[PDB]
């Protein structure tokens, strides 16, 4: 009898959302529906383009019910406030959406409450200004959750989906597969943070005050994550966006989507995660996430930059090109904070920089670099200070072509070690090599992959997938640095 | 350094209304004055304009209904970071 979607997000151990407020920017809603009556406040903010009542409020009413519905909601608690930025046909404007986001911010300034979650169950094409407004609102301390888009396309081509500070949510079905929606479906790619239930999702129907309807879409998916965020933030109100995002990733079901559904090049970029509520079972734990940059493009001196959140540490840096035409990557400081920079090769189509960004308080991390040795034992650098741990190795080169706490690179390459004093931290290195398109090595359960690299036959790149280090080539050896709280 | 942007998905564009985004630390008073300056400079060229909204609180700027003919003029206003043509979003 429990709707499948609400079971899907229920953790393997369990025992909301009231300190938190969820804003909805959507169609009008039927606020007297019994799922949401007395829990949703209609602001009567409205900014919608002209068309070109049961039907008018169908989308918004359903989503308010997915977020907060008495019977079928995720955060059955929670308080919501609704702004109308979509017309009866489900169409809005970027300007109306901006004015809506601004209204939320002004409301907060005038009457401050606790954590705010803003659900944006809508998409247009890439918009600089909409992305900027979202970023500003995120930087102002509001959590934003948006739909990936229903275009079976790269979410980076859409907004607000493409805004990095917004939690972007794709849709999966009861079989944990990406949702098909007519001839299209859930968007995917590196701007999607995670997936959530978004097919056959039962919720309030604005047909009648006690009626229900199943709807499908990445809006529905996003509503689940808005609900989960509201619950998580009620439990841990002080979470930074980066802490909340790391929890959303950490508590997700992993590696359950068949990535064959996605275009080939998007498989590696698309997180294989289906959202879930945190278990009741939960001291401190090491959380890391893999941040893929925008592709650098083909310019000869092109660089891709993957950055971490202000409160995260960059523990490693890798790179990847589908051609393998690559000058590697380096961890470089920037505004007093380390970023992962990857370098394209001459004639390369471009490369991705792939950061491993981790929540490590009390860590003092640095980078130790050595230039090409040009001889014999390869280029080597180590974390020489007593008690510092190596968390990541990177290597870049400028040429057209070719032991604890030590990184080793090619003799013609520079080598970079991420070294942290993190006294609560234990790390080990696990290696695996074989004769081969992909080699793979996983950290042990309860350990967090901090770094992933290939021993220095032509590798396309390396990247962490959850706690598995993947090395891609055209004996090749994957090397994972795995750490945990001690 | 002021740039113009419009939606790559041509059907989703809404020509004739523009979001004028001013540089980060621009003050509301400066945004309002910039809007007025635009309307005055437009009027002198024979163009009707309407300032639909003045943004402050997240981004400074304004929303203006005007002919795109005025965009080169608008890009030369003080404080302008970029201007974006309005466009459509859709329920997902
Ligand atoms: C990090 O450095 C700061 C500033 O010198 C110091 O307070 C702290 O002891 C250091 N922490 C570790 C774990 O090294
Ligand atoms: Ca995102």
């Amino acid at each position: 009898s429990i709707p499948w979607n609400l079971e899907r997000i229920t953790p393997p151990r369990y025992r909301g959302g009231s300190l938190v407020e969820v804003y909805l920017l959507d169609t009008s809603i039927q606020s007297d529906h019994r799922e949401i009556e007395g829990r949703v406040m209609v602001t009567d903010f409205e900014n919608v383009p002209e068309e070109d009542a049961s039907k008018c409020d169908s989308h918004g009413t359903h989503l308010a019910g997915v977020v907060s519905g008495r019977d079928a909601g995720v955060a059955k608690g929670a308080s919501m406030r609704s702004l109308r930025v979509l017309n009866c046909q489900g169409k809005g404007t970027v300007s109306g959406t901006l004015i809506g986001l601004e209204f939320i911010r002004k409301s907060q300034l005038v009457q401050p409450v606790g954590p705010l979650v803003v659900l944006l169950p809508l998409a247009g094409g890439y918009s600089r200004v909409l992305n900027a407004a979202c970023q500003r609102l995120a930087r102002a301390g509001v959590v934003l959750v948006t739909a990936a888009g229903n275009f079976r396309d790269d979410a980076c081509l859409y907004s607000p989906a493409s805004a990095p500070e917004v939690i972007t949510v794709g849709a999966t079905n009861a079989q944990d597969q990406p949702v098909t929606l007519g001839t299209l479906g859930t968007n995917f790619g590196r701007c999607v943070d995670l997936f959530a239930p978004g097919e056959d999702i039962i919720g309030a129907s604005s047909d009648c005050s006690t009626c229900f309807v199943s709807q499908s879409g990445t809006s529905q998916a996003a509503a689940h994550v808005a609900g989960i965020a509201a619950m998580m933030l009620s439990a841990e109100p002080e979470l930074t966006l980066a802490e909340l995002r790391q929890r959303l990733i950490h508590f997700s079901a992993k590696d359950v989507i068949n990535e064959a559904w996605f275009p080939e090049d998007q498989r590696v970029l698309t997180p294989n995660l289906v959202a879930a509520l945190p278990p009741s079972t939960h001291g401190w734990q090491l959380f890391c996430r893999t941040v893929w940059s925008a592709h650098s493009g083909p310019t000869r001196m092109a660089t891709a930059i993957a950055r971490c959140a202000p409160d995260e540490e960059l523990l490693s840096c890798s790179s990847f090109s589908r051609s393998g035409k690559r000058r590697g990557e380096r961890m470089e400081a920037q505004g007093g904070k380390l970023v992962c920079r990857a370098h394209n090769a001459f004639g390369g189509e471009g490369v991705y920089a792939i950061a491993r960004c981790c929540l490590l308080p009390q860590a003092n991390c640095s980078v130790h670099t050595a230039p090409p040795a040009e001889a014999s034992m390869g280029t080597r650098v180590h974390c020489h200070q007593q008690g510092h741990v190596l968390t990541g190795c990177s290597s870049h080169w400028e040429v057209e072509d070719l032991q604890p706490n030590q990184c080793v690179g090619h003799r013609e390459a520079s080598i970079h070690a991420s070294c942290c004093h993190a006294p609560g931290l234990e790390c080990k290195v696990k290696e695996h090599g074989i004769p081969q398109e992909q080699v793979t090595v996983a950290c042990e359960e309860g350990w967090t992959l901090t770094g992933c690299s290939a021993l220095p036959s032509h590798v396309l790149g390396a990247y962490a997938v959850d706690n598995t280090c993947v090395v891609r080539s055209r004996a090749v050896t994957a090397v994972a640095i795995c750490c945990r709280s001690r | 350094t002021a740039t113009f942007h419009r939606c790559a998905k041509d059907p989703w564009r809404l020509p004739g209304t523009y979001v004028v985004v001013l540089k980060e630390e621009t003050h509301l008073s400066q945004s309002e004055r910039t809007a007025r300056r635009l309307q005055a400079q437009a009027a002198r060229r024979g163009y009707l304009t309407k300032i639909l909204h003045v943004f402050h609180g997240l981004l400074p700027g304004f929303l203006v209904k005007m002919s795109g003919d005025l965009l080169e003029l608008a890009l030369k206003l003080p404080h302008v970071d970029y201007i974006e043509e309005d466009s459509s979003v859709f329920a997902q």
